[PDB]
């Protein structure tokens, strides 16, 4: 009926809306994920080159 | 003293912003000690050992329980090889005279064992000449590439 296929695709609608949200969060999920072990490399890279530099300063001052 | 190795191993001038172009001089560093314990002069050796300043320093140490005369004379050839190194082989000396209030009640035993008229809380009268003396031996000269800066270290008794 009419108001079937209506009512229908008013759930086929909730479905599609549901699993958009679900991809957008998750998107945003990964990214987040992505820019922390992103910055978390850059972090602790640019520690322990700054930490190998000072070493050879001290070697080279002693 | 922890403020004092901190200014001691980050000061630096800003050649760029100051417009006398750029060297980056270093400074040579004088630390002159009196009274300190054991656990001062281990901060302040690892500090500087830390940091890689003990081939550009100078030290005349002064423990706790070292005489209590000598106090009397260590700033002064502190600051006469502070002078020396600014003025004539023109270095940028930074001066550390840690804790003058042992140096302050040395001279106060000094001064109390000549039987002399104190000023106020039985300091002597001349002590604001001694601390003349020793303090306005800093500053820069005419015409001449050095300087001697000074920060002294004071424990101020009843804060």
């Amino acid at each position: 009926s009419k108001l079937e296929a209506i009512l229908s695709q008013e759930v086929e609608a909730e479905i599609q809306a549901l699993l958009q949200e679900a991809e957008a969060k998750a998107e945003a999920v990964k990214r987040e994920a992505e820019e922390k072990a992103k910055a978390l490399l850059q972090a602790r890279e640019r520690a322990l080159e700054a930490q190998y530099r000072a070493a050879l300063r001290r070697a080279e001052s002693a | 003293n922890e403020i004092a190795a901190q200014i001691a191993r980050q000061a630096t001038v800003r050649p760029d912003l100051s417009g006398e172009g750029e060297k980056e001089e270093p400074f040579a560093v004088v630390f002159a000690a009196m009274g300190i314990t054991q656990r001062e002069l281990s901060y302040f050796i690892q500090e500087f050992e830390r940091t890689g300043a003990l081939s550009r320093s100078v030290l005349f140490l002064n423990k706790a329980d070292d005489p209590t005369i000598e106090r009397i004379l260590t700033p002064r050839m502190a600051l006469t090889v502070a002078e020396y190194l600014a003025f004539e082989h023109d270095y940028h000396v930074l001066v550390i005279l840690t804790d003058m209030t042992n140096y302050c009640e040395a001279l106060r035993e000094i001064g109390a064992a000549r039987e002399e008229i104190p000023g106020r809380r039985g300091y002597p009268g001349y002590m604001y000449t001694d601390l003349a003396t020793i303090y306005e031996r800093a500053g820069v000269v005419e015409g001449k590439k050095g300087s001697v800066t000074q920060i002294p270290i004071l424990s101020m008794p009843d804060d």
